[PDB]
């Protein structure tokens, strides 16, 4: 019986990989031939955020577009005012090993986990005074990769036990489980309505997950390694993944296979984040080289090099109106470039 | 100046922050950090043990005015390479490996756990993390293998073992080919001590070792060596 | 008129030595461009090591200078130009072995206080830096002051005909007390190394004692013969030691110092080549 | 049996997966494209904002 | 909750010295900068002196500097101020406030209910005028408090540093907008500030009971901070 059901689950993989054929007449690269290359993209270093002791593991801005959230090593979340390198907040982490965090976007909460597997998220607006830790979540039995706030109640986590998990704020409880990745969940991305969300694990596979239902939507299987960074486009209907094979993989939900891919002969390193602009139209991808690449996601090509880091960038953050591009590397410095 | 009341309320606020992640970051820098790494069942929790009397766990001691973290990360089923350089930098790492199971072959396989354990301290040892960081390897249960290794020959874990089925010399071959799987003889040191559940120089041979990495340390700050 | 009376009352191979000196200016660039390449040597032991660069390509600089201004063209120069010249030899040659206490200072800090990480502190980092120029250029600056052989003709050096012996036997006093505080610092960074690695029970101080003993050996080799000169100078007297005219090789062998100085603190820093070779 | 209800869960999940409408790439590419030139000029990053409105200068 | 008690005053021969202490419970003492403002018997609000977080900072209303001193002790959580050479003019009812500055912050968010002192018997600073001194109001009405300022307290940052404060008989002052524009947490929604540039005002929609009172307009924007003469309501 074992021996049937995996031939019946390899006849539908044919009959998938069939019907993704069938819908493939024209490649991206193709379409986007004609249109006026982008030209070479000169961005500045504007704000250095020094105050950090160990290396940057995490970024988020916020949809203020002015505060921003930076996690270290040292056991730091430092709430930075990006447009005057002032610290609003530095709260003291009660596990030293961070490396996600998040900004909840009415601003009244920040996120933050690790290899604790507890998601902390901790009260900014508080009549005290101080910061407080709201609440700590408990259930994964990895370590905590990603965090993204869907509001100031839930928040959906994926860890390193091949699970992501949405979880009611208030009451503490994961509200729903996400199963079927084979690896380590690296990244996770949220949808513009809040609706769906990608996930990248290392099983060199990407999942389109339904946020209400809790069932898996979507497979999309183009990497040949681990899926480090995962950020989906501002209409929401495509998505991008970084991974450690060197090389960047636009994926489409509607046409449900790959679209384009980034990659170029003199880059061997890894890819920790990625992000978009606001328009979409340049890729944004953090390298292990020390520099941070900036694609043409039309295109393909290579349109910048933001070298500014002496030591890896392991966070990217773009503004939620693209005044800004946040980048935070292990040399413990966060720069803001325009 | 340019910046209102508020503003430069705001920016003395700020340096006050400053002023307190300097003093943290001060304390912070002063104190030790030791990664413990292991096998199953390879003796970390019994050095946990000794530490403490004289996700990831960390244990928090002190000896001759040395602050130690020991950072245990037992129980994190995932991928090493993932979250293994977050421990970049550490001070040292702890390396446990038991004797006894030289001829236990239940891995989980068909594999003894001595391999496996030798198998796991290559790819500690030499990986592009911890080319600098030196190791300081616990050999635990000498009574229990001593008791073992007489009527279980070394042969079923190591074929071309030819030497007598003695204490002293099989140890000091289990120890050789440990050390052996050091490629980056010059950049780090090995630090063997062999332990078991009834003795208390453990922590007094993490300080010595401890002190002798940061002599070395000192001494490649300061161009010296 | 006062030089000449001075030649005439004290009794007073270049082309080789300017290729040595080059050789000097050529080394101290090469490891100056060395430390502000590599991003990870921005600490205050390579600052150190790079302000002793400095004073180097510094004393080889006015040592070409003199060399070129040395000879029968020094009736020429005014004594001012004179005095300028002497403090300049004299201001680079300061610095050069101020630079050599302030390395042996911080690394005495470093070893007496083992710490984990070592702070980068710029406060003492840069007393230590302004000092080193400061004492240079004012030691240098006492003989313009009017501490000179003016109305102290018959107490006037030999070598530096229009320098009084009293300068000299305070800059020889000077460098007796800097000489001294270097080698004492040293052998009590090898002392502590040595009880502290005794003290542990289970190499570095061997390696230790030879770049020790190199150091200290190439250094006292090289200013020897420069302070048993400018000791004899004022305990001689006038139009009697013929051998202060021959003071050239002296002067070769204490800026030679300052050429040997990188291949030292390069060679003996294995991190220092690595970096040297990419 | 829990390899066998685990491969009949991997095949309804396939099954499932394979049951969505697919449009063609050329549809999806002509999409993306459209969205992109029609946020074009919204985007501070492709063209460089002028100093005078900009928040870091 | 929190709450600052005042403590300390009372009748005192004029030119003694008296000591009034703040003592603050409920919220991180050493994070706020504190201020103390006196009230007049039968007039409006007055700045007196502030001390930063720290102790940092430290600042004097012109009419008390040199005869006053203000400090605070953190680790037991208390604001001292120590009067000397008291005048006449000193006969007042002393408040501290706490006061936190950073980006989105509500400085002045809470009052004390402060403590009397009695006594027996300029130029350069921005003025805030409230010419209406009172009007007569009908409860589930709409009333618009308007404020005056000499100079602009818009900054080139786009803030208009004006607060507004609203004093029921018997109650301490508390805020309701600050930055002219934003509500203080627990203040209902009636309550609107707009304004720009010099003049201000204060929208009430549908008020009731509780909403009769002082108001006061304050300007943060130059340190001597200045409060308004006030504008009372009375219900018909
Ligand atoms: C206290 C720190 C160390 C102190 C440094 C003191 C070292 C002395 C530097 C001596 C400078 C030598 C330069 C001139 C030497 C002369 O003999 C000739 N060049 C000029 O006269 P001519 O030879 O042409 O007749």
């Amino acid at each position: 019986e074992l021996d049937q059901l995996r031939q019946e689950a390899e006849q539908l993989k044919n009959q998938i990989r069939d019907a993704r054929k069938a819908c493939a007449d024209a490649t991206l690269s193709q379409i986007t031939n004609n249109i006026d290359p982008v030209g070479r993209i000169q961005m500045r270093t504007r704000r250095t955020l020094r105050g950090h002791l160990a290396k940057i593991y995490a970024m988020h801005w916020g949809t203020d577009s002015r505060l921003l959230v930076s996690a270290s090593q040292d056991g730091k979340l430092i709430i930075w005012d990006s447009y005057t390198t002032n610290k609003v907040h530095a709260i003291p982490l009660r596990s030293s090993w961070v490396m996600t965090c998040a900004y909840a976007p009415s601003g009244n909460y920040v996120a933050c986990g690790g290899l604790d597997n507890i998601c902390s998220i901790y009260n900014l607006k508080t009549r005290e005074g101080n910061v407080r830790v709201s609440r700590e979540l408990a259930g994964h039995t990895g370590y905590l990769s990603c965090c993204r706030f869907l509001d100031d109640n839930q928040i959906v986590t994926s860890s390193g036990d091949t699970t992501c998990a949405l979880w009611d704020i208030e009451t503490g409880q994961q509200t729903t489980t996400f199963t079927g990745h084979t690896g380590d969940v690296m990244s996770l991305s949220l949808a513009p309505d809040t609706r769906l969300f990608v996930s990248g694990a290392c099983d060199a596979s990407a999942k389109l997950w339904d946020v209400r239902e809790g069932m898996c939507r979507q497979t999309f299987t183009g990497h040949e390694s681990d899926i480090n960074a995962i950020c989906f486009f501002p209409n929401g209907n495509a998505f991008a993944t970084g991974s450690d094979d060197a090389t960047c993989r636009l994926f489409d939900l509607r046409a449900d296979q790959e679209l384009m891919t980034y990659s170029h002969d003199n880059i061997i390193c890894g890819i920790t984040s990625v992000s978009f602009s606001k328009s979409g139209r340049l890729l944004l991808a953090g390298y292990d080289d020390f520099n941070c690449n900036v694609w043409d996601a039309l295109k393909a090509d290579r349109a910048g090099v933001l070298a500014g880091h002496d030591n890896r960038v392991s966070c990217l953050g773009v503004t939620d109106d693209g005044m800004a591009v946040a980048t935070g590397s292990w040399d413990s410095f966060l720069k803001i470039w325009n | 100046c340019t910046l209102s009341a508020e503003d430069k309320a705001a920016v003395e606020r700020s340096k006050m922050i400053d002023r307190n992640l300097r003093e943290d970051g001060e304390k912070a820098a002063r104190e030790v950090k030791l990664l413990l790494l292991g096998a199953g069942e390879s003796g970390k929790s019994t050095i946990v043990k000794q530490m403490k009397i004289i996700g990831i766990v960390e244990t928090h001691f002190t000896f001759k005015d040395l602050h130690f973290k020991m950072f245990d990360v037992g129980g994190q089923r995932s991928e090493r390479k993932k979250w293994i350089h977050c421990f970049e930098g550490v001070t040292a790492i702890i390396f446990c490996v038991a004797l006894s199971d030289y001829d236990l072959v239940l891995a989980e396989e068909e594999m003894n756990r001595m391999h496996e354990s030798m198998k796991l301290f290559d790819s500690i040892c030499n990986n592009k993390w911890f080319t600098d960081t030196s190791i300081i390897l616990f050999l635990n249960k000498k009574d229990l293998f001593e008791e073992k290794i007489k009527k279980s020959p070394l042969t079923i874990c190591y074929p071309e073992y030819a030497g007598s089925n003695t204490y002293e010399e099989a140890a000091a071959y289990i120890q050789c080919q440990f050390e052996d799987l050091n490629k980056r003889k010059d950049t780090k040191e090995i630090y063997t001590h062999f332990t078991c559940a009834t003795d208390t120089k453990n922590v007094q041979f993490v300080f010595d070792a401890v002190t002798d990495v940061i002599i070395k340390n000192n001494l490649k700050d300061c161009g010296l060596f | 008129d006062i030089i000449v009376r001075h030649y005439n009352y004290t009794g007073k191979t270049s082309v080789v030595f300017i290729l040595i000196c080059c050789f000097i200016i050529l080394e101290n660039i090469f490891v100056l461009l060395t430390i502000w390449k590599t991003k990870k040597f921005h600490r205050p032991m390579y600052y150190f090591i790079g302000n002793l660069a400095l004073s180097d390509l510094l004393a080889g600089v006015a040592y070409t200078a003199n060399l070129l201004l040395s000879g029968a063209t020094t009736y020429k120069l005014t004594p001012a130009q004179w005095f300028l010249r002497e403090g300049s030899m004299f201001v680079a040659l300061s610095a050069s072995v101020f630079s050599l206490l302030a390395i042996a200072i911080e690394r005495y800090i470093t070893m007496l206080k083992m710490k984990l990480h070592n702070g980068s502190n710029n406060f003492r980092l840069f007393l230590l830096i302004s000092a080193c120029w400061v004492i240079s250029l004012i030691l240098g600056g006492l003989p313009i002051m009017g501490w000179n052989c003016i109305s102290a003709l018959s107490s006037c050096s030999t070598v530096l005909p229009l320098y009084h012996k009293h300068y000299i036997l305070f800059c020889t006093t000077v460098f007796t007390l800097l000489l001294l505080s270097i080698v004492i610092l040293y052998c009590r960074i090898y002392s502590l190394v040595r009880t502290r690695s005794r003290r542990l029970t289970f190499e570095k101080s061997l390696a230790l004692l030879k770049t020790v003993i190199i150091v200290l050996s190439v250094f006292i080799a090289c200013w020897a013969p420069l302070f048993i000169l400018l000791l004899l100078d004022v305990g001689c007297k006038v139009k009697t030691c013929d051998i202060l005219f021959r003071a050239e090789y002296f002067l070769v062998l204490a800026v030679l110092n300052s050429g040997t100085n990188p291949i030292i603190y390069t060679l003996t820093n294995k991190e220092m080549r690595r970096a040297f070779i990419r | 049996t829990a390899s066998i209800a685990q491969a009949r869960k991997l095949v309804e999940q396939l099954k499932m997966e394979a049951n969505i409408d697919r449009i063609k790439v050329s549809k999806a590419a002509a999409d993306l494209m459209a969205y992109c030139e029609a946020h074009a000029k919204e985007d501070p990053l492709l063209t460089p904002v002028p100093a005078s409105e900009n928040p870091f200068r | 909750d929190v709450q600052l008690v005042e403590s300390g005053g009372g009748l005192v021969q004029p030119g003694g010295s008296r000591k009034l202490s703040c003592s603050a419970s409920g919220f991180a003492f050493s994070s706020f900068g504190m201020h103390w403002v006196r009230q007049a018997p039968e007039k409006g609000l007055e700045w007196v002196a502030y001390i930063s977080s720290g102790s940092g900072t430290i600042y004097y209303a012109d009419t008390v500097k040199g005869r006053f001193t203000i400090s605070r002790d953190d680790p037991k959580n208390t604001l001292f101020l120590q009067m000397t050479s008291l005048r006449s003019e000193d006969t007042a009812m002393y408040y501290c406030v706490r006061s936190i500055y950073y980006y989105g912050s509500s400085p002045f968010d809470f009052w004390g209910q402060g403590t009397t002192l009695t006594v027996s018997s300029g130029g350069s600073d921005i003025v805030m005028t409230q010419a209406t001194s009172s009007v007569p109001v009908t409860p589930g009405e709409s009333v618009s408090i308007s404020c005056r300022s000499s100079k602009s307290l818009l900054h080139s940052n786009g803030n208009t540093y004006l607060y507004w404060f609203l004093q029921r008989p018997g109650q301490s002052p508390q805020l309701l907008i600050y930055r002219m524009s934003n509500l203080a947490s627990g203040v209902p929604d009636r309550f609107s500030g707009s304004g720009s540039g010099t003049a201000f005002t204060l929208t009430i929609s549908r008020l009731e009971a509780e909403d009769v009172g002082v108001y006061y307009c304050m300007q943060h924007l130059e340190y001597p901070l200045t409060f308004g003469a006030g504008t009372k309501l009375e219900l018909k």
